[PDB]
């Protein structure tokens, strides 16, 4: 059992199940610890109700996005394993399990990483993929080989060295890895790539166009 | 063809045809024995996605 799960049980028993139940939406009960990091004015750890909107959380407790809310480019809402969502989704999304699932992402650890419009969105996800490459235990074939393969492909994507067709190839690679591994580290490596492809395909194609142009 | 004109005319009359038009022996018209390199395209299965073998 996770430490946060363990450490709220004595308070839950003392105040009763119902008190904990009232907070948050139905089936998304209680309070939650949020870590807001990245491109915010006051990165911090705070306690907040479950189904609080993401914008409310960022602007109230973290001081807002660096350079204003309109400067926001993307948010990873639940730690590195959850897919990113662009600004247009972050404006009304709620920070619970079911709402973020509906937003094609996850609540995860409730670790909100904020990236403003000055961020190289491809490079940040490539760094996350490199993290997963260095953390794989190497036991099962799909993670051990495919995470390293995706790391190489993403390192090339940062420069723009590849061709646009490879984008779809990369997507398929992630699908091969996902659901075929002993544990969920494969899921956690496949999901951020899928989010990047889903929401920032034009950036990848545009970078590839620049690389092909400059190298003639 | 290096045949003289009178022999050419005799050949045409004996055969009844214009023999010089379609000569069996082949000269300069045929393709050169040295050719530029080809490129040779690839088949429909040379794709990076949407190409699972169980569908083909
Ligand atoms: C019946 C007699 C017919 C006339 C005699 C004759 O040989 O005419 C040659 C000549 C041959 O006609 P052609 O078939 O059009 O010439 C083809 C040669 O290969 C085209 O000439 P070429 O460059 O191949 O030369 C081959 C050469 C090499 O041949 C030889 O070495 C023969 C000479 C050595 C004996 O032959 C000659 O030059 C002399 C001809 C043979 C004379 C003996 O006849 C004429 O020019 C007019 C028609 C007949 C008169
Ligand atoms: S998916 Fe899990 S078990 Fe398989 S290699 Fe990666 S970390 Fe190891």
């Amino acid at each position: 059992a996770n430490v946060e799960t363990v450490a709220v049980s004595p308070t839950i028993c003392r105040r009763g199940g119902a008190w904990f139940a009232s907070f948050g939406r139905e089936r998304n009960s209680g309070t939650k610890l949020f870590n807001i990091s990245g491109h915010v004015n006051h990165p911090c750890t705070v306690e907040e109700e479950m189904s609080v909107p993401l914008k409310e959380l960022i602007e109230k407790h973290a001081g807002g996005v660096i350079g204003g809310w309109d400067n926001l480019l993307a948010v990873i809402p639940g730690g590195s394993s959850t897919p990113l969502i662009p600004k247009s989704v972050c404006e009304t999304v709620l920070m619970d399990f079911d709402a973020l699932v509906q937003a094609q992402t996850g609540l995860g650890t409730a670790a909100v990483i904020v990236m403003d419009r000055s961020t190289d969105i491809v490079k940040a996800i490539a760094r996350l993929i490199e993290f997963y490459k260095h953390e794989s235990c190497g036991q099962c074939t799909p993670c051990r080989e495919g995470v390293d393969w995706m790391n190489k492909v993403m390192a090339r994507f940062v420069k723009g060295d590849a061709r646009p067709a490879e984008i779809d190839s990369l997507w398929e690679i992630s699908k091969q890895i996902e659901g075929h591994t002993i544990c969920a580290l494969g899921d956690g490596a496949a999901w951020p790539v899928q989010g990047l492809i889903r929401h920032f395909r034009p950036e990848l194609e545009e970078r590839m166009q620049q690389f092909a142009l400059q190298h003639q | 063809a290096s045949a003289t004109r009178v022999i050419q005319l005799l050949r045409n009359w004996a055969s009844g045809r214009d023999l010089q038009a379609k000569l069996q022996l082949r000269y300069q018209e045929i393709s050169k024995r040295t050719q530029p390199p080809p490129k040779l395209p690839v088949g429909p299965s040379h794709k990076l996605s949407n190409n699972y073998y169980c569908t083909r």
